């Protein structure tokens, strides 16, 4: 064990998703990240958001985050914490920042669609026709993989896709009104805003990164994972591998650009962008399916580790 | 136009790992080689092959700079290199045992390619999955049983990744000690008396005055609810009534983020 990561703020790391910091209830939703943070000196803290799938409102994830980010400061004695969210769990942590701003000394964002996911929007309209979705062979194939990942939950099918109705552009859109910040650019710029904001007397450091493992081709479009050799074997260990290829393309139909399966480039910018050019698919960036990643994929525990070692030499 | 960051995005602002030394002047053979590596790997996306190459004898240089170790840390980063080339489908759902053969292949590159730093290297990682696979494999069999076979599973833990889960535990079974309280709607008295005796006084004192904190923000959204049910009870349009209620939200409201608060509140039943 050392201090290389040993931030003077405790890190909280926030899922999105359907449900808990779990995946199938039995595997840890950020695989192996923790322990590895833990091990080189920070405190590391794991959400486990429940309930309402709704960032927003009374009980929503926002105020389920909040009472938990109070639970942490009562049992350790600090001041403020570190947000790090994953998906949806880059909005949850905009909620805190935005309602207890002294609680914060930084946000950070990991494959948030910060502007909506394409896909998101796909399965709004398709499910106008046929609500199981079904109808769709992507729409199937996202139900197969994801609902299987779906803990404490007795309907993964459906969980699966309502995880889905917080991001869709007009959802999301909706809720920057709510929740402004600083670190949000100009809508339809493609470009991230500032790296800090100033809430209140509150200072906060604004982060983000991306994957963009899913690249168009020619021209419908066609749409290939960089992420993976001509052939390799997480296309066979790791289901998501190819099923998030499949979402990805059909977000390159709708004009979404590069995106990491669910997520476009320009919809994860946040604040100082630290990167989006990993080839990473939505699940790499927590290392998963169990620490299953293609091979030009870079590692995403190193990245975080890096990030939170880039966060104590902050000041946070 | 000068440049915001000197390093690629990936690695800037940010510093490099220490590379472990042992006893004999040599590169101590820990998993803390490998993550050195991983580190400037991060930026692999953004640089060209060559770019990367020059990025890590540099990196190595500028600590191990004309020493036995620098030559032994270039040696590791050839047989790294010649692991991720050597490294070089049905939409179904997921296989343990697929899984399972991929490790052992995997493993049996890091013997060929890293040979003795194939340990260090991906020892844990290999523990830590292959472990983690069985759990998932248990899960999901005719099984009544799983529990035995889980506990026994949780028995070929290492006397490390043991300590460090009851670590973990313990430092979040003291934040579960404060919710549980919550949800059993414990005044800021039982609050301080209960955790006083568990996590000490001076959590006990942040415990209950977090639980005052909420009885007041209660107390006083409760209040503004009520003045905000008087606005929406005048008629008016909807574009009227809503900026007439966030008036009285940013008049009621003053400490920074609590009009937000207060708007989310609105927006469900509360
Ligand atoms: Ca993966």
């Amino acid at each position: 064990a050392d201090t290389y990561a040993a931030t003077r703020y405790p890190v909280i790391l926030v899922h999105g998703l359907a449900g808990t910091d779990k995946f199938a209830n039995v595997v840890d939703y950020w695989y192996g990240i923790q322990s590895d943070l833990q091990s080189h000196g920070a405190k590391v803290y794991v959400a486990n958001l429940s309930g309402f799938q709704s960032d927003d409102g009374p009980n929503g994830r926002g105020e389920q985050l909040l009472a938990y980010v109070k639970q942490v400061l009562a049992a350790t004695g600090a001041t403020k914490v570190n947000l790090i969210g994953h998906s949806q769990g880059g909005l949850t942590s905009r909620y805190v920042a935005a309602v207890a701003p002294q609680l914060v000394a930084s946000v950070t964002t990991i494959g948030t669609p910060h502007r909506g996911s394409e896909f998101a929007d796909f399965v709004q309209d398709v499910l106008k026709t046929d609500p199981t979705g079904l109808s769709s062979t992507v729409i199937a194939a996202f139900v197969n993989v994801f609902g299987t990942l779906v803990s404490s939950s007795h309907n993964t099918d459906q969980d699966a896709l309502a995880a889905l109705r917080t991001l869709t552009t007009a959802q999301t859109a909706t809720y920057n009104r709510n929740f402004p910040s600083a670190g949000l650019g100009a809508p339809g710029s493609c470009q991230t805003g500032a790296a800090t904001e100033t809430v209140g007397g509150s200072q906060h450091l604004l982060y983000s990164w991306g994957g963009t493992a899913i690249q168009p081709t020619s021209t419908v479009t066609g749409a290939t994972d960089t992420s993976t050799g001509t052939l390799d074997v997480a296309n066979v260990t790791d289901p998501s591998t190819l099923a998030l290829l499949a979402t990805g393309a059909v977000m390159i139909n709708r004009a979404s650009g590069q995106n990491d399966g669910l997520v476009s480039r320009c919809s994860s910018l946040f604040g100082q962008v630290i990167s989006t050019s990993y080839h990473w698919n939505h699940l790499d960036e927590i290392n998963q399916l169990l620490g299953v990643r293609g091979a030009n994929a870079e590692d995403p525990v190193a990245v975080i580790r890096t990030h939170v070692n880039r966060l104590k030499l902050q000041g946070v | 136009m000068p440049l915001p960051a000197a390093l690629p995005g990936a690695l800037a602002g940010s510093h490099a790992p220490r590379l472990p030394l042992a006893a004999g002047g040599r590169l101590a053979r820990t998993r803390a080689v490998r993550e050195f590596f991983d580190y400037c790997l991060t930026a692999q996306g953004e640089l060209t092959p060559a770019a990367l190459d020059a990025l890590v004898r540099r990196e190595i240089a500028a600590q191990l700079d004309g020493s036995p170790a620098q030559a032994e840390a270039l040696g590791v980063w050839r047989r790294y290199r010649a692991y991720f080339d050597a490294l070089a489908v049905l939409g179904d759902k997921l296989d343990p045992a697929a899984m399972q053969l991929a490790l052992d292949q995997r493993a049996a590159l890091a013997d060929r390619t890293l040979g003795e730093w194939a340990e260090p290297f991906f020892g844990d990682e290999q523990r830590r999955q292959r472990h983690d696979l069985e759990r998932i494999r248990i899960a999901n069999d005719t099984l009544s049983q799983k529990a035995a076979r889980l506990a026994a599973l949780d028995a070929q833990l290492t006397p490390d990744e043991r300590a460090q889960q009851a670590a973990l535990h313990a430092q979040q079974d003291a934040v579960t000690k404060i919710a549980d309280l919550q949800k059993a709607g414990a005044t800021p008295d039982q609050m301080r008396a209960q955790i006083a005796q568990t996590l000490g006084p001076e959590a006990a004192a942040r415990a209950a005055q977090m639980q005052q904190d909420d009885e007041a923000w209660q107390t006083r959204y409760q209040a503004y609810a009520a003045e905000r049910d008087r606005i929406a009870a005048q008629g008016l349009a909807p574009q009227d009534r809503d900026a007439r209620i966030a008036q009285l939200r940013q008049q009621t409201f003053t400490a920074p983020g609590e009009a937000i608060r207060a708007a989310s509140l609105d927006r469900g039943a509360g």
